[PDB]
């Protein structure tokens, strides 16, 4: 969409992810499998929920309605009465229809950042310890087990810890060693 | 209240026996449906 994640570089959603709206899949010597980022799926829901509750709270002071009755020779003030209600119900319909259509467009392009910005957090933590592969996905220079995945997932990876593991690899897939 | 109302006529006069005390005053409408009662209870009513 706007932010270019959903229906963007991350081509299509995973059906295998059921626990939540956004998450990580991994692969390593032991593991392989999905795991939703509940804490930020959770933050997203707090939003979309507030949004519904905001609209209900705007629609209790609409234009109200109770009834009135007219003589046969007052026909044209009957009309005026009718143009009125039918003016006001033309106007709250538009406001409803348009509010939904707009807040729908924003809600969809909200999810499209939720996902971009999740991708950017993983990125900023892992720097040149991992190779950004470009289809939504990173592969590591240092091997990184299930206990290290959580650390990425819960956002407390530790760059300096795997630095020389990683840069031994970078150093050699640069074939700079190939000179001896 | 405390107002008198004095009639006087020498013909063609249909007089009251009964009048009507406004006891409870509030909210309602003269709703214009053709359905008869269905023994339910709501908080929202519409002619359909
Ligand atoms: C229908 O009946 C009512 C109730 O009895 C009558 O109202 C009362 O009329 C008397 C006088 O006849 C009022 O007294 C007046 O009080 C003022 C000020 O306190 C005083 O200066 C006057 O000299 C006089 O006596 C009394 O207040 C009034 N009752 C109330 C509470 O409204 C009434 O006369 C009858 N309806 C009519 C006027 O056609």
């Amino acid at each position: 969409g706007l932010f270019g994640a959903i229906a963007g570089f991350i081509e299509g959603g995973w059906q295998g992810m059921v626990d939540g709206w956004y998450g990580y899949h991994h692969s390593n010597e032991q593991g392989s499998g999905y795991a939703a980022d509940k804490e930020s799926t959770q933050k997203a829901i707090d939003g979309v929920t507030n949004k519904v509750n905001s609209i209900i709270d705007k629609m209790n002071t609409q234009f109200e309605a109770v009834g009135r009755e007219f003589n046969n020779l007052e026909r044209r003030i009957e009309n005026l009465n009718k143009k009125m209600e039918d003016g006001f119900l033309d106007v709250w319909t538009y406001n409803a229809e348009l509010l939904v259509l707009m807040e729908n467009e924003r809600t969809l392009d909200f999810h499209d950042s939720n996902v971009k910005n999740l991708y950017d957090k993983v990125r900023l933590q892992l720097r040149d310890n991992a190779k950004e592969l470009g289809n939504g996905c990173f592969e590591f220079y240092h091997k990184c087990d299930n206990e290290c995945m959580e650390s990425v997932r819960n956002g407390t990876y530790d760059y300096p810890q795997y630095s020389e593991e990683a840069r031994l690899k970078r150093e050699e897939i640069s074939g700079v060693r190939s000179l001896v | 209240p405390n107002d008198a109302i004095n009639f006087e006529s020498n013909g063609n006069f249909i007089a009251p026996e009964y009048a009507y005390k406004i006891v409870k005053k509030g909210d309602s409408t003269i709703m214009k449906s053709e359905l008869e009662y269905g023994n339910c209870n709501t908080k929202c009513q519409t002619p359909m």
